[PDB]
């Protein structure tokens, strides 16, 4: 569960990033 | 409570309910009002034995009212087990999620009074704030900062409350404000991690370790809490490796290889130095391949082993032996390496040796006087890495003696010469022949 949790949170750093891309 | 099915929330309820005061007493000593005992008897007949339901602040009240010992232990019996049943405890839970003022009472009361009553409420308070609605950082905040928590996770002779504060921890873990919370409890009270992995290294404890260990995992699950946590114990990891190795529990050797590559994982920061200072220092590489040989019964800490030897083997790659002569020299720890004994690996070293002004050989000359001054303990550890020191330094003299006279002008010949009357035979064998090396035929 917590390396599902921690694969969540780079999962959505790097739709966050792509934010910033879109930004 | 949220953990109610573990054997220590178990004997800590059984201990609250023990210390039993009924509502009528406490009434007729003035201790609470006719409604208050009223609901307070409802709610015991209802959970420890209908439900309070709105009832349940005029029991909070008079339990607040009520401050004897077993008052508020039969309260925090009444709460934990209302906690437990499946009607009882979720309507409390959401009268706290709706009036803040009931949560705040119930994080207050949390952590407060008898041991057995502090812990009944704090698993109460963690059953409350369990559900999204209820769910507060800063309560939970404030029910770790509490004393109580403190001395019962730190309790080592208390097994059970150590255990309940770990699982307790490991619950909040969740939610990531709460996740940060129980970061900073770990960064507060590192201590007594460090001293349930290696009492685990070295049932009640295995439970507490096993609910350390996933605390610990959800903890290095953010990369810059395992960051952090690295540098915080650089031996974490090699006691995290010689618990997964002594501990036969599936589970528990999966929770501490999840634990052991998430601070090598590429999401924390520095995850290649972090991967190669624990390789070189707590030997991450042969420890992952005496694991991989092994056989698990679980395919998933198969899984993690297997990923975790692929890890060391991929940092060692890169790294040589001079970086594990390094790092020893580093750490003042040498246990008669095979570089020390390989005169192929001398010959080829020997100009780093003597590179930098010296340097390494300045490192060994100091480490040697180290060792003499740590001389007068000569324990056994001290007398190998004393004979190494000495070995390297005759070989060292021997190839290249340039550094002789470094070693001459830094003291080490009267650092040979004071270790040739050690009372250990190896020793004085050692400094004799450095000694022979140095001037003798």
């Amino acid at each position: 569960l917590k390396a599902d949790q921690e694969y969540e949170i780079e999962k959505t750093n790097i739709v966050r990033n792509e934010t910033n891309n879109i930004d | 409570k949220i953990l109610m099915d573990s054997t220590h929330f178990n004997e800590i309820r059984s201990i609250i309910r023990s210390r039993s005061v009924a509502w009528d007493a406490l009434a007729r000593s003035e201790e609470l009002s006719e409604i208050d005992a009223s609901t307070a008897k409802a709610l015991e007949s209802i959970l420890v034995k209908k439900v309070n339901g709105k009832t349940l602040i005029p029991l909070i009240h008079l339990l607040s009212t009520s401050d004897n010992e077993d008052c508020k232990k039969s309260v925090q019996n009444l709460i934990a087990e209302l906690l437990s049943s499946d009607k009882y405890g979720d309507d409390t839970v959401k009268f706290f999620q709706e009036d803040p003022k009931q949560l705040e009472q119930l994080f207050d009361v949390s952590l407060k009074g008898d041991f057995q009553t502090v812990l009944i409420s704090g698993f109460n308070v963690v059953s409350l704030l369990v559900q999204n609605g209820l769910h507060n950082v800063k309560l939970v905040e404030k029910l770790l900062k509490n004393n109580n928590l403190i001395n019962i996770l730190q309790n080592i002779e208390q097994m059970d409350t150590c255990y309940v504060c770990i699982r307790l921890l490991q619950e909040l873990a969740v939610i990531p404000e709460y996740r940060d919370v129980i970061w900073l409890h770990e960064k507060k009270f590192m201590p007594t991690l460090f001293k349930i992995l290696q009492r685990a290294t070295d049932h009640l404890g295995i439970q507490l370790q096993y609910h350390s260990l996933l605390l610990i995992w959800l903890l290095t699950f953010n990369p810059v809490f395992a960051n952090e946590l690295v540098q915080k114990y650089l031996s974490d990891f090699l006691d995290l490796l010689k618990l997964v190795k002594i501990t036969i529990k599936e589970k528990v050797s999966r929770l501490c290889i999840s634990i052991i590559l998430q601070c090598c994982s590429t999401r924390v920061k520095q995850h290649k130095k972090v991967i190669k200072q624990l390789l070189l220092l707590g030997n991450a590489l042969p420890t992952v391949q005496s694991l991989s040989e092994r056989k698990y019964s679980d395919e998933e800490l198969r899984q993690d082993i297997s990923n975790l030897k692929e890890i060391l083997e991929n940092e060692y790659q890169e790294l040589t032996s001079f970086d594990e002569y390094v790092a020893e020299l580093d750490s003042k720890l040498l246990c008669w390496s095979p570089p020390h004994v390989d005169n192929g690996f001398w010959s080829d070293n020997i100009d780093e040796f003597k590179k930098d002004n010296y340097k390494i050989f300045r490192q060994l000359i100091e480490l040697l006087q180290a060792k003499v001054r740590n001389g007068d303990v000569n324990a056994k550890q001290e007398k190998i890495i004393i004979q190494v020191a000495l070995n390297d330094i005759t070989h060292v003299v021997e190839l290249l003696p340039e550094s002789i006279d470094v070693l001459d002008k830094t003291g080490g010949k009267a650092d040979i010469m004071e270790l040739l009357n050690h009372s250990d035979s190896r020793v004085k064998y050692e400094a004799l022949k450095a000694t022979q090396a140095i001037i003798g035929y």
